[PDB]
RNA sequence: CAUCACCUCUAGCAUCACCAGUAUUAGAGGCACCGCCUGC
């Protein structure tokens, strides 16, 4: 009793936890075992996460505390194996809190699809996961279609895809903006040699820029015209799925 | 094939043991690793990677005096001959090690950290955080397997609940128990990677044969071909 | 830890026994009656076999603990092949002696006058060196296992020609293939020295004492230097199967019982097989101590006390080019304690008889730079060799 | 063709190759030293 309470507060003091956070960590748990609570806290510290982000992520979701000790230690070994650690895991946690709860093979297929099917470098895979955590939630088939769309139809190579945060954006908005640019003639698909008649607009201009500003910068078309295209493109896409 | 491994000796000794080359051939006799063959003959010097190995009649912390730091052909780093009590054995030398120096080997984990000296062997539970370490082991009694190469050094990132995070030279974190024995400091031959082979002949002196002359269009990205999806199959190549 | 010996090189596990043996009350059918192997029959279990008679060519010794001379306490044996790690410093502690640089004044004063020098001494030593390394054999450059012993036998023979001046050299011989044993304790450590090899100069009269009574009594203030963490018994043959026995090497009645000088030779072609100068002097001290200790025990019994008449034994160790001289005086036989009377040892280190020898002329650009013969010959080195041989006869 | 040099890719580990080795390592490759210039 007393020793269990003494070691919980003592351990958090050793890890640099703030006095307010230590009291909150006791309040965060809902029936969790004391040592099990410490193991979940310590496991996050093992991955290099600072105490301040530790309190924030536990505050949002209490399901992390009520997890088997074996599963998280097995997961944390897998997380560091693929290159996630201090700093990088912080972005993944608040964007994708479901990472710990999701099954291991779901993550394995996602990374293997990038490494084998998409032929992404292991260094590039870690950057994508760190920057774009929506990849894990995304379905494998839709993700694979999104990647090959940029590689073949758009002509974007592997290093540019990782740096430009392409995979995080929705597939639908990519189709709307790219095809409209392609039909406008402003975008030229690279040939077999890779040359283009006209320098294609940079990927940041296409996707990062807002819809209203995107038209003015590159498309040079009015807002009303683009709205009609989206309805036309949606009908073509809807017929495309039914036809195939 | 009638292949018998030369690694048949069962008793440790500091005597250089004659070893026979493989040439990249496995026990079957076929090539399994390419580019290996020939070179100057070498004698293997057995290395005791378990720094904390107290004698049969002794126990606990013990001390060893370095006799000589010499060149080892088998490994990139240099080795040191140390004598503790009535025995002598080979260990992996650190960057700053000379003949006459005294190293300490202990398995004690004190309440507070201790002044870490280069070349000494202490458990990971008694070393200050951030100190460069080398020749680490996964579990107690396993023996040093990581951070062996010349100049390599790990980082004691953190220690929580009897476990410690070790930053490997490949910038990868590893979690092991705090009772693992590690060596303080870097490994010898820091400027080993700064060597210049000079001529193709010196690579044949190290037992490395020239690469195959075939022009391999295959590679990490060139050889492996992403299969185009039927929708994207139309846009793969456009005449120009 | 990492075990030595891969499992492929070890003896394979015997095949699992046939399941017919696991059924009680069932006699297996094996090929033991056919006297040869067949695959469709069970493997018989052969009982252990004994030859039934003693065959020297196929004899197997009993287990080590079954040997009659088996003791739990280990005995560390020092022999000709032992190479001490600390050299002299380790040898001084085992023998409980104090090191004194330089040979004694009395020994060196024998050859101080020109009256005891050999006629044409400088020319005679040069011809001994030249014969050993150039003229000895048909091959141009003889190996060290050939000239190392010869260069020493000739020097002894050269010093043995002074019987004309000193009639007292007719009471000494040179014994080959002589051995000795000596056992003692050093802080509850049973040690034994078994010297062999080299030449043992024997004399009918014991060597006179070197140090006076007051000089011997002044060794009580001296303290032996330690070499922690290295143990004093390192690089020694730790054997549990031994026999504590004192042996001077000769039976009672030998006309030349008292050893005069031990000649040690490092006649090995390979440099690693040759003792280092620090290690060679360590071997000399232990062998000089071992030979002197056997005489003390033979004459004064197997007790442990300060000898009334200390025994002096000389030793000369050479590599064929470098000479080491030792004069060991045994002042006590109670070596268990580190206090009290300690022995004395006069040692000369790294005495070059010649710097280098050219068996062939060095011709550079058709110019003879170095002629055949020794280079850097030091006649002073041979004087020390002559003084030790003339000790006890002048 | 190979070649030092450079560059890419893969791998955090032991009892038959790699290796009785451990990322200053090993393997799969490109190019052909060095020096200058350049991408990012
Ligand atoms: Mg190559
Ligand atoms: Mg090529
Ligand atoms: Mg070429």
């Amino acid at each position: 009793g007393s020793l269990e309470l003494e070691r919980v507060m003592s351990s958090l003091l050793d890890m640099g936890f703030s006095n307010a956070h230590i009291n909150e960590l006791l309040s965060v748990r809902r029936g969790a075992s004391l040592q099990q609570l410490l193991d979940i806290i310590s496991e996050f510290i093992l991955l290099g996460l600072n105490p301040e982000p530790v309190c924030v992520v536990l505050k949002k979701s209490p399901q992390l505390l009520k997890l088997p000790i074996m599963q998280m230690r097995k997961r944390s070994s897998y997380l560091q194996k693929l290159g996630l650690g201090e700093g990088k895991l912080k972005r993944v946690l608040y964007c994708c809190p479901e990472i710990f709860t999701m099954r291991q093979q779901d993550i394995n297929d996602t990374v293997r699809l990038l490494k084998e099917k998409c032929l992404f470098t292991v260094q590039q895979v870690t950057k994508i996961l760190h920057s774009c955590p929506s990849v894990l939630r995304e379905d494998l088939g839709q993700l694979e279609y999104k990647f090959q769309y940029a590689y073949f139809r758009m002509g974007i190579k592997h290093p540019d895809i990782v740096k430009s945060e392409y995979l995080q954006y929705s597939l639908t908005k990519i189709k709307q903006r790219h095809i409209y640019l392609e039909r406008l003639g402003r975008y030229q698909t690279p040939d077999k040699k890779g040359q283009t008649q006209i320098p294609n607009p940079l990927l940041k201009d296409i996707l990062r820029v807002s819809e209203a500003e995107f038209l003015a910068r590159t498309a040079c078309t009015s807002v009303e015209e683009f709205q009609v295209f989206k309805k036309l493109l949606a009908r073509e896409e809807e017929e495309s799925e039914s036809s195939t | 094939a009638n292949f018998v491994s030369w690694k048949s000796r069962t008793k440790y000794t500091i005597t250089p043991v004659k070893m026979r080359k493989s040439g990249g051939r496995d026990h079957t006799g076929r090539i399994r690793v390419h580019g290996i063959g020939g070179g100057h003959k070498q004698r293997y010097r057995m290395i005791d990677f378990l720094r904390f190995r107290p004698e049969e009649t002794k126990s606990g912390p013990f001390e060893e005096k370095v006799i000589q730091v010499r060149y080892d052909p088998c490994r990139s780093a240099d080795i040191a001959l140390v004598a503790g009590g009535s025995r002598k054995r080979w260990i992996i030398a650190t960057e700053n090690m000379q003949a006459g120096d005294t190293i300490l080997n202990s398995n004690h984990i004190g309440r507070m950290a201790v002044a870490a000296r280069e070349g000494d062997a202490h458990p990971l539970g008694a070393l200050p955080v951030g100190t460069l370490i080398n020749n680490v082991e996964s579990e107690p009694g396993r023996g040093a397997q990581y951070i062996r190469a010349a100049g390599t050094c790990g980082v004691l990132l953190r220690k929580v609940n009897g476990t410690a995070i070790i930053q490997l030279p490949s910038k990868r974190q590893m979690q092991v128990l705090e009772t693992c024995v590690a060596t303080v400091g870097r490994v010898s031959n820091v400027d080993h990677n700064k060597r210049v082979i000079g001529k193709a002949g010196r690579n044949r002196w190290l037992g490395k044969r020239p690469n195959s002359g075939r022009w391999h269009r295959k590679g990490g990205w060139a050889g492996r071909k992403i299969r185009p999806l039927p929708p994207m199959k139309s846009y793969v190549k456009l005449p120009s | 830890a990492y075990e030595w010996g891969v499992r492929s090189t070890r003896k394979s596990e015997p095949p699992p026994l046939d399941r017919v043996y696991e059924i009680p009350g069932l006699e297996p059918i094996t090929f033991a009656g056919k006297m040869h192997f067949v695959p469709w029959l069970a493997r018989p279990i052969f009982p252990p076999w004994d030859r039934g008679y003693k065959d020297p060519r196929f004899y197997r010794s009993p287990p080590l603990h079954e040997h009659p001379l088996y003791k739990d306490q280990a005995c560390y044996i020092f022999h000709h092949r032992c190479r001490l790690l600390e050299g002299v410093k380790q040898a001084l502690w085992l023998t409980k002696t104090k090191l004194i640089e330089g040979l004694p004044e009395k020994v060196l004063s024998l050859v101080d006058d020109p009256r005891n020098h050999i006629e044409n001494q400088d020319e005679c030593v040069l011809n001994v060196i030249s014969h050993a390394r150039l003229w000895q054999t048909t091959e141009e450059i003889p190996k060290r296992e050939t000239y190392c012993p010869v260069i020493v036998d000739n020097l002894i023979q050269l010093c043995k020609s002074q019987i004309l001046k000193h009639p007292s050299l007719a009471r000494r011989i040179c014994v080959q293939n002589s051995t000795f044993s000596a056992t003692w304790n050093r802080e509850s450590l049973l040690l034994q020295v078994r010297g062999s090899g080299g030449a043992r100069l024997s004399t009918k009269d014991p060597l006179p004492t070197i140090a006076s009574r007051e000089e011997i009594e002044a060794t009580k203030n001296h303290v032996l230097e330690t070499f922690y963490p290295i143990s004093p018994i390192i690089d020694l043959h730790e054997c549990n199967i031994y026999d504590v026995k004192n042996d001077t090497g000769f039976q009672e009645g030998y006309p030349y019982p008292y050893p005069h000088t031990l000649y040690l030779l490092d006649k090995a072609n390979l440099r690693p097989h040759r003792l280092q100068p620090d290690q060679l002097r360590a071997k000399m001290i232990l062998f000089a101590f071992g030979s002197a200790l056997a005489q003390a025990r033979l004459l004064y019994g197997n007790d442990a006390k300060v000898l009334e008449q200390p025994v002096v034994v000389q030793s000369v160790g050479t590599d064929g080019r470098v000479f080491h001289f030792l004069v060991f005086q045994l002042n006590t036989t109670d070596l268990d304690c580190n206090e009290g009377v300690k022995n004395l040892a006069w040692v000369d280190s790294d005495q070059l008889l010649y710097q280098h020898f050219w068996c062939l002329p060095v011709i550079k650009k058709r110019v003879v730079v170095e002629p055949v013969g020794p280079v850097g010959f030091k006649p002073e080195t041979f004087r020390k060799f002559l003084a030790l041989y003339l000790h006890g006869a002048a």
